[PDB]
């Protein structure tokens, strides 16, 4: 189990670690988070008590380095940093553990929620979407725009998701205009899967990462990406049967985890009704359709 | 965006544009089968593509053979329309290609946008105007060439005949839409108005009779009355 120690907590802040959230008061004796499961990516995120505007956070993998958080009073935010001195890092984390200055990651041995939300998410792919190569962790916040949003502004601070556009020359073969627009299998299977993502695991990884940035940061461009990647599958008549079964599981856990009170803003009525009730795959997402109909029957 | 009452004069500026109406592309007769079920028999149709400034009507005749062995023909017809419009544009010299294509029904937007992805600078637009172009098949010479076609064919007519030698395109388009609206509301009456006087003939390359300016005023009045009439007969007013 790994640890994200904190130099201090000088400003009052809600801290979130994956699907969990807790409050820290200004100058409270808080020195970080312990017992973090090894083997998964994680995200540690922040909303200041005095300006709930800008949620921000860091995607990281404790296998890739020793990381800690220190508030920066000039830039006004909690920053993730890397300590190369392993000896020094362990010596400090031990002092905090002895003084019980850390809160415990609460993993409960029946719960696979976080695994099920991050199964295909890999830190190497996150770092290609979020370009900042000098760090091993990746910063994301509420306001960051996507490369496609910048096409429809700072390129360095963008989310480089894979561009999906159904009315584009890439999506449409000359001479198959109607066929390719009404059945997107070519675009999914040959252009995206074989050509760009290489396998369905990398596709699902980007889809999962997009959902989580939308949920944790209210990142609008990520929400658009999440829905586009769903709609591409649902609008394809020919999809590997294992991809459909896996998609049903992915979406089930995403819908299960979503705050009920955010459903209005994080779920696109048009995409979901099309996918569950009109699309080629309308009968293929049994788990997802059942949870959607029992939890958000308004949207449908 | 959408063409409407507020931006009506844009139709008559010097930016090339075409209207595209697909309402006569897929046409059928419905009849009873020997077993007493119902079947359709398709008949020839046409795409109505019109430059409202010049009167240039590029009439693409849709022969029934294009439907053979095809499913979901009402949906195919929109994509076939878009395919033919795309082909027409590509066949024109660059300086004759339209800057805008206005579709009379919103269901043509996506099919045409998709067929025109190679032309990002051509704007595809809907309209809030209720234009009566479906009545194009009430013009005898257009109906004749469509029903006689034995194969796909493109035919060219100036839908304004020689009117632009004497009136502006705004006025010519207003006359055309009045004539078409009348023919759509009561074809028999409309055609009696247009043809009753045997001394006014239709020239061999023209579609409409050779009315004098004064006769057009009378005809135009008669067409308004007809439309008002039918509006009463219809609504009991
Ligand atoms: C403040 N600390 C540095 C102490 C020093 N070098 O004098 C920051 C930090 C680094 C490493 C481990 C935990 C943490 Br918290
Ligand atoms: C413990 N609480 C929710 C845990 C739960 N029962 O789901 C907030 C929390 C999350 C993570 C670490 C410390 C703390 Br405090
Ligand atoms: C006279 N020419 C066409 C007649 C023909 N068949 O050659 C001009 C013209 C160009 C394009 C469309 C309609 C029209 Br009318």
């Amino acid at each position: 189990m790994n640890t994200v120690p904190f130099t201090s907590a000088p400003i009052e802040v809600t801290i979130g670690i994956d699907q969990y959230s807790f409050n820290v008061k200004e100058n409270q004796p808080f020195h970080g988070i312990k017992d973090i499961p090894i083997g998964h990516v994680h995200v540690i995120h922040f909303q200041h008590a005095d300006n709930s505007s800008m949620r921000y956070g860091y995607w990281f993998d404790c296998r890739m380095g020793n990381f800690y958080i220190q508030y920066d009073p000039k830039d006004g935010l909690y920053k993730m940093m890397e300590e190369r001195d392993g000896a020094k890092f362990e010596n400090i984390v031990h002092n905090f553990k002895e003084r019980q200055m850390m809160v415990s990651y609460p993993k409960i041995d029946e719960d696979d929620t976080w695994y099920n939300l991050t199964e295909f998410v890999q830190m190497d792919k996150i770092r290609k979407i979020v370009r900042k190569d000098e760090n091993q962790f990746s910063y994301v916040d509420s306001s960051m725009t996507t490369v496609q949003e910048n096409e429809l502004s700072d390129p360095a601070h963008s989310l480089n998701y894979t561009v999906i556009n159904f009315k584009s020359r890439e999506a449409i073969r000359p001479g198959h205009e109607m066929e390719d627009f009404l059945d997107k299998s070519y675009y999914l299977n040959t252009v995206m899967l074989q050509g760009i993502f290489k396998n369905s695991s990398n596709y699902f990884g980007e889809l999962q990462f997009a959902f989580l940035n939308a949920m944790f940061f209210g990142n609008y461009g990520s929400s658009l990406q999440w829905h586009a990647m769903i709609e591409l599958i649902c609008s394809s008549a020919t999809v590997p049967k294992h991809m459909l079964d896996k998609l049903d599981e992915i979406l089930y856990y995403q819908i299960k985890t979503l705050p009920e009170q955010y459903s209005d803003i994080l779920l696109n009525e048009r995409v979901w009704n099309i996918c569950l009730y009109s699309s080629f795959q309308k009968n293929s997402l049994h788990n997802t359709e059942k949870i959607m109909e029992n939890k958000y029957p308004e949207l449908l | 965006g959408a063409m409407n009452s507020s931006n009506y004069a844009e139709l008559f500026n010097n930016d090339i544009k075409l209207f595209v109406d697909d309402t006569n592309v897929y046409r059928v007769t419905v009849h009873k089968t020997f077993e007493g079920n119902v079947a359709t028999k398709a008949i020839n149709g046409c795409i109505f593509t019109l430059n409202p400034k010049t009167g240039h009507l590029f009439l693409k005749i849709i022969h029934t053979s294009v439907w053979a062995g095809q499913k979901r023909l009402s949906q195919l017809a929109k994509w076939k329309t878009a395919e033919e419009v795309s082909a027409l544009v590509r066949s024109l010299p660059k300086e004759e290609q339209p800057k805008q294509i206005i579709v009379t029904r919103k269901a043509m937007l996506d099919p045409l946008e998709v067929h025109m992805l190679d032309f990002p600078n051509i704007a595809i637009r809907p309209t809030e105007l209720r234009l009566p172009f479906s009545a194009a098949m009430s013009i005898d010479k257009l109906s004749d060439v469509v029903m006689k076609a034995t194969e796909p064919q493109m035919v060219l007519f100036n839908i304004y005949d020689d009117w632009l030698d004497r009136i502006s395109s705004y006025t010519a388009f207003s006359r055309l839409t009045l004539l078409l609206r009348a023919l759509k509301t009561n074809e028999e009456s409309a055609k009696m108005i247009l043809l009753s006087d045997p001394t006014i003939t239709i020239k061999s390359y023209h579609l409409w009779p050779s009315f004098t300016d004064e006769q057009w005023i009378t005809i135009e009045s008669q067409m308004r009355d007809l439309i008002l009439t039918e509006y009463g007969r219809k609504y009991n007013v």
